[PDB]
């Protein structure tokens, strides 16, 4: 099989978060559709995965602020989280596991990986940048630097 | 297109009756009425013929103009013919009309007569066979305000209709004259 | 070796024996094989056993209230397609949902923004054909029991009527796909060595006249618009999948054929046709007279989609004693197609832009016979009945029961 | 098949005209049902016809101001004309076509033909006669004339 | 057949195939048992 | 059974068998899959 995710890659901050990963070329006949998250600050996580009755099953560090619904008829399924924060920023992946034992399973049919960025920031012009990263042309060029603010930061010198 | 016919075509009974059906690209089809009858199909192509028909039916088509020919008249052939085509923009077409008649009695002239009014004035045209006659109106022929009787049979079975006029109470012309014709007799009678 | 239901019938054998027969001649006669007639109403069956498992979408037709969508449409085809907005009975059987959709004109009619209804739900509420069912047509090999042997035809000039010099029996039928057409046959089995014609009675102009090419033409019809489908919920686990917005302009769907191949090709079938008349006799062609669309227009499958052309292009000459000719054909969703009372059709939006690459095999032509002993007869397009689609590939085949008892004079004696 | 027509002799003047033509000993299957009119003034014409899956195809000269209607549960169709003028007066016959090739195609299995006659006029006696022919006694009685105002007149003399 | 309107028929019923409920609210007695398949 | 009257009923489900939609608003698992058939 084969799974591609989709979703909106900007969500503003307080803001309910929505993705859907959908499934091509096979069916959701005894298996656990997961959602995994990838940060860079803290590592590999696990969010949730869903059987094909409606059971569901959560992380309990996430607990109360996720949701997991399936739709067996446009074949696919799909994920809200509620009230996210500036450290939520992420990319996210769908995988599946094998019905049975979870002791020994593994993820496997990954997605691509969609990555979501979250902000709570406005459009301002750099005072030598938020919406657009500014190209400075004379030299050597830096990334930029993210504050605590969610704004842009760089220097260049010759 | 129209599909052009003759309007009537009398004949003496027991002899042959042609009608023909012209500017016919495509196979005519003939349907007869008779009045308060329903129509029936005679000859549904250019040359054939269905089940249930006598023999005097028969048609036959030469270039683009289609004839139907009758071995023999009698009383049950008097009736109206109407050629039937298909086109491609308007599904189905239809002729004008033939009107096919018999001789049963010989040919008697008409009588008219003409009434004054206290305001509308009255020519009354009685017994003539056939029912084929035109009107006309003097004074200086008048075109404005004149309405004709469609010929019918009465229990004498010899046609008869009337043609009325009506006029503002000008009785400025001093003279005022109604024409009747009848295959080529011509009877006036006329007065203030 | 789908519609087509292959999941209810055994497989075929590999390899199946054929026996060539020497000495026999065969009375044949294809136009009153009685294989046609069961083929027919097993294709009938089957096809309403294969819409049992699929969203029967009855309440849908509320009264519907459509605009002109018109957005950058070119000139031609304006006022076609439709944008309906109406409203419908959601999962929860206590709430509704207002929705839109796109729809053909040749699907609803007017009730009287003025208020439209679909065309089917007068007599009938049609069913839809739900998504996981293709509808390309898969070879059907036609066996027969113990005891019944099948005898094909070999004589290589054969009018379908008469005896046979050489037959040859056979287990098993060739690869026969149940094609949908009206006017031109697609995807068939070709001729050898000429174009034939075959008829009941060729002085007879009440029957369909039946020509099979020897060179297959090329035809590519094609629907160029990017439309996209839509999923709406009808109710707890039935989907009705609307037309979504068109994303780009609004173009008709394009049939091409190749000119001069076509012209080869009616120049052969000319050449064969004045054969059964004479040899000074002016040779016609004239676009189809039909009554209703099926008759009128060459209509077919594109996987999904139903085509209705208008073919005036193709049969539009006289004859005497890199140009590809376009055809615009037109597309309609709601199908009523082996001509029963209150049975139907709703055929889903295909996503994204459909091709199909087929090739002409046979033509079903009607005479248009004037009179007797005259000089110019005219041959226009027909159809419509689908038992003389498939008799242009069932004229080779049939039926007898074995009785293997006889007895014979001779000179010996029971003991 | 037999055929049968019902409905209003008298229509008033610019209202919607309607008919019912019935059919018995029949199925609705791959037959053409269709109208015709048989005015005295202009001869056969022909009106539309109507195909079992709601096909319809009106004459030309006529479009927009007719509808043919078909149902499959009473076994009938109906005809409706709009925006009627005195012009229109004629009688009125329902006939079927077959499936098919039209060009050699016949009208067959014809209806009685019900009279319908639309008039613009009112109520009035003689002056020596709309809702009722009067009958004078004493002579000669002759047939009477329509006018264009859509009333009638008679003579009658010794 | 339109799913959102509704017209008012009248027919007549003899006395032994309607119910009283609780002078003028009547019902069928095949209701609160079965429903009935109509012969065509 | 007359289909133009309603009523308000009341019943015990389970915990593993209704679903929150988001006092509060409710609907049985089962409804958006497919539609049960309940055990003579
Ligand atoms: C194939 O079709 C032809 C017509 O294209 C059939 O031949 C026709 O057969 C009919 C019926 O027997 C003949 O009509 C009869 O003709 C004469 C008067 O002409 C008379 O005996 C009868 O009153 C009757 O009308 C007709 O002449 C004949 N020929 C033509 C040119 O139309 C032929 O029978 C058909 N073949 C088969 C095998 O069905
Ligand atoms: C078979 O081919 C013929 C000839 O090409 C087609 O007839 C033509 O049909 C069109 C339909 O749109 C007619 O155009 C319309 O005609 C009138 C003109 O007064 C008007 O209402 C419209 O503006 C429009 O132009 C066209 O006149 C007509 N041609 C002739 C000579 O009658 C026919 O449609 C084709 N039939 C089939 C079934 O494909
Ligand atoms: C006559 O036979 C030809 C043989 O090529 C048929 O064309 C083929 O039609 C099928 C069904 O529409 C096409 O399959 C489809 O193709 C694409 C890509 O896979 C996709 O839309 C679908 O998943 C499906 O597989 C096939 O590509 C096409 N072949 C070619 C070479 O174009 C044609 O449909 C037949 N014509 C009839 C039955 O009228
Ligand atoms: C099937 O194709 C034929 C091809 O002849 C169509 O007949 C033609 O249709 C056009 C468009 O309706 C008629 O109008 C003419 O078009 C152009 C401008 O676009 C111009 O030549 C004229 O001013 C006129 O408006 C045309 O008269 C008509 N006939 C011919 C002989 O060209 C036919 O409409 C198509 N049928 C269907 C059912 O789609
Ligand atoms: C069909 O009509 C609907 C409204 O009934 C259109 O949908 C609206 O489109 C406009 C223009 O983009 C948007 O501002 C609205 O929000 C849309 N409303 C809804 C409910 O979707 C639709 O675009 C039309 N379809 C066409 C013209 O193809
Ligand atoms: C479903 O659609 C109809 C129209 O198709 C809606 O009818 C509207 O009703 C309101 C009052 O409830 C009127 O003010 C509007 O004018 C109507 N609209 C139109 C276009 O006529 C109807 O409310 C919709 N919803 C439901 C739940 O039935
Ligand atoms: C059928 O043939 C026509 C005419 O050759 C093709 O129309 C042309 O297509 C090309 C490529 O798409 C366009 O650039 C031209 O503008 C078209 N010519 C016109 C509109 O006159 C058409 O694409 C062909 N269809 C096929 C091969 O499916
Ligand atoms: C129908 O479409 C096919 C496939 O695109 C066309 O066949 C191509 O024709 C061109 C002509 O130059 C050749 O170069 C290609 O090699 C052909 N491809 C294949 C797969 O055969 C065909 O010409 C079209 N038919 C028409 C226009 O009549
Ligand atoms: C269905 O309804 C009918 C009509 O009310 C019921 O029949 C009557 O039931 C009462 C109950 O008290 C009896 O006293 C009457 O004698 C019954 N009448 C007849 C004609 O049978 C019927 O019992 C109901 N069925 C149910 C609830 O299953
Ligand atoms: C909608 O289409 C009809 C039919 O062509 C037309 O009469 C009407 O004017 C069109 N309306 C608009 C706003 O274009
Ligand atoms: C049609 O297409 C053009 C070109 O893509 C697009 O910009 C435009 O919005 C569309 N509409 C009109 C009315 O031109
Ligand atoms: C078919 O050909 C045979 C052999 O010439 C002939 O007897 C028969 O009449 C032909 N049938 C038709 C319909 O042409
Ligand atoms: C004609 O159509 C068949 C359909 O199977 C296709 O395979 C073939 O390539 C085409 N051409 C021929 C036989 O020349
Ligand atoms: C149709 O639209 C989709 C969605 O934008 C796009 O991905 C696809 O390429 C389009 N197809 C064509 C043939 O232009
Ligand atoms: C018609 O032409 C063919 C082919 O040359 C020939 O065999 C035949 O005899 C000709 N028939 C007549 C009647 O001239
Ligand atoms: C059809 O043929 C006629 C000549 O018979 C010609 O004038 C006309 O242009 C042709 N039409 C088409 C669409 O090929
Ligand atoms: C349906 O339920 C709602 C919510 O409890 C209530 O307001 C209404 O009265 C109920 N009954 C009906 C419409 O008969």
């Amino acid at each position: 099989v084969q799974l591609q995710e989709s979703g909106p890659g900007v969500v503003k901050s307080s803001e309910t978060l929505s993705l859907t990963c959908t499934v091509s070329g096979g069916s959701m006949g005894g298996t656990y559709w997961s959602w995994l998250r990838l940060s860079p600050g803290k590592g590999l996580e696990w969010i949730g995965y869903i059987f094909h009755t409606g059971e569901t099953n959560y992380s309990p560090s996430l607990k109360g602020r996720v949701s997991i619904s399936v739709d067996t008829s446009k074949n696919q399924f799909s994920l809200r989280l509620r009230s996210v924060t500036a450290a939520d920023t992420a990319v996210y992946f769908c995988a599946s596991l094998p019905r049975g034992q979870l002791v020994n399973a593994y993820f496997r049919n990954w997605g691509r990986g969609s990555l979501v960025s979250v902000t709570a920031a406005s459009t301002k012009g750099p005072s030598v940048y938020f919406p657009e990263p500014v190209t400075v042309s004379w030299v050597h060029t830096f990334p930029a630097v993210l504050q605590s603010s969610g704004l842009y930061s760089l220097s260049s010198v010759v | 297109y129209e599909l052009t016919q003759p309007p009537s075509v009398s004949v003496s009974p027991g002899q042959t009756a042609t009608i023909t059906c012209s500017g016919a690209s495509t196979n005519v089809c003939w349907y007869q009425v008779k009045p308060g009858q329903s129509p029936e199909v005679v000859i549904f192509e250019n040359y054939k013929r269905p089940s249930g028909i006598p023999d005097r039916f028969s048609g036959s088509k030469s270039g683009s103009t289609a004839t139907l020919t009758i071995r023999g008249t009698q009383a049950i052939d008097e009736a109206d013919y109407y050629c039937q085509v298909w086109d491609s923009f308007s599904t189905f077409v239809f002729g004008s009309g033939t009107q096919v008649t018999v001789l049963g009695q010989p040919k008697a002239n008409p009588t008219v007569t003409l009434f004054p009014p206290s305001a509308t004035l009255v020519c009354l045209i009685s017994d003539f066979y056939p029912g084929a006659v035109t009107v006309a109106w003097k004074a200086s022929p008048v075109k404005a305000g004149v309405e004709t009787t469609t010929p019918s049979k009465q229990s004498n079975n010899k046609y008869a209709a009337s043609s009325y006029l009506s006029l503002t109470p000008q009785w400025s012309h001093r003279s005022y004259s109604c024409q009747v014709t009848h295959e080529g007799s011509t009877v006036e009678k006329t007065a203030p | 070796d789908n519609v087509w239901a292959t999941h209810a019938c055994v497989p075929t054998d590999p390899n199946p024996q054929e026996i060539h027969l020497e000495n026999v001649t065969e009375e044949f006669n294809m136009w009153k094989n009685n294989m046609v007639e069961q083929m027919h109403t097993d294709i009938i069956s089957l096809w309403d056993q294969s819409l049992k498992p699929c969203v029967k979408l009855t309440p849908l037709c509320v009264t519907l209230q459509c605009t002109n969508v018109t957005n950058n449409i070119t000139d031609d085809m304006r006022g076609e397609l439709k944008n309906c907005s109406f409203n419908m009975t959601t999962e929860l059987r206590d709430k509704k949902q207002k929705v839109y959709s796109l729809f053909y004109r040749l699907d609803v009619v007017q009730i009287n923004n003025k208020e439209y209804r679909l065309i089917n739900c007068n007599t009938s509420a049609c069913t839809q054909a739900c998504p996981k069912v293709s509808f390309e047509p898969i070879p059907i090999h036609y066996c027969a029991p113990a005891g019944f042997a099948i005898l094909k035809c070999k004589d290589k000039k054969f009018n379908g009527t008469g005896p046979c010099p050489s037959v040859s029996t056979v287990q098993c039928t060739h690869g026969i796909k149940p094609v949908v057409s009206t006017q031109l046959l697609l995807n068939g089995s070709l001729a050898e060595e000429e174009v034939m014609i075959r008829s009941e009675n060729i002085t007879n102009n009440a029957k369909n006249i039946l020509v099979q090419f020897n060179t297959p033409v090329q035809i590519n019809c094609t629907r160029p618009n990017n439309n996209t489908r839509k999923s709406i919920r009808i109710g707890p686990g039935q989907a009705f999948y609307a037309t979504g917005d068109i994303i780009g302009d609004i173009r008709q769907a394009h049939c091409n054929v190749s000119k001069a191949t076509w012209n080869e090709t009616l120049g052969k079938v000319v050449k064969q046709l004045r054969k059964h008349f004479g040899n000074n006799t002016i040779i016609r062609f004239a676009n189809s007279s039909g009554g209703d669309l099926e008759v009128t227009t060459h209509s077919f499958n594109c996987g999904g989609e139903f085509f209705y052309c208008n073919t005036s292009g193709l049969f539009n000459s006289t004859w005497i004693s890199n140009d590809s000719i376009t055809l615009p054909c037109r597309i309609k969703q709601i199908i009523n197609m082996w001509q029963r009372i209150g049975q139907c059709m709703y055929a889903p939006p295909i996503q994204g832009v459909i091709r199909c690459v087929s090739n002409i095999t046979g033509l079903i032509l009607t005479r248009d016979g004037g009179s007797t002993n005259s000089t110019t007869e005219t041959f226009r397009p027909g159809g419509g009945d689908m038992r003389d689609n498939w008799r242009s590939e069932l004229y080779k085949y049939k039926v007898v029961k074995i009785e293997p008892l006889g007895v014979a004079p001779t000179r010996c004696k029971r003991r």
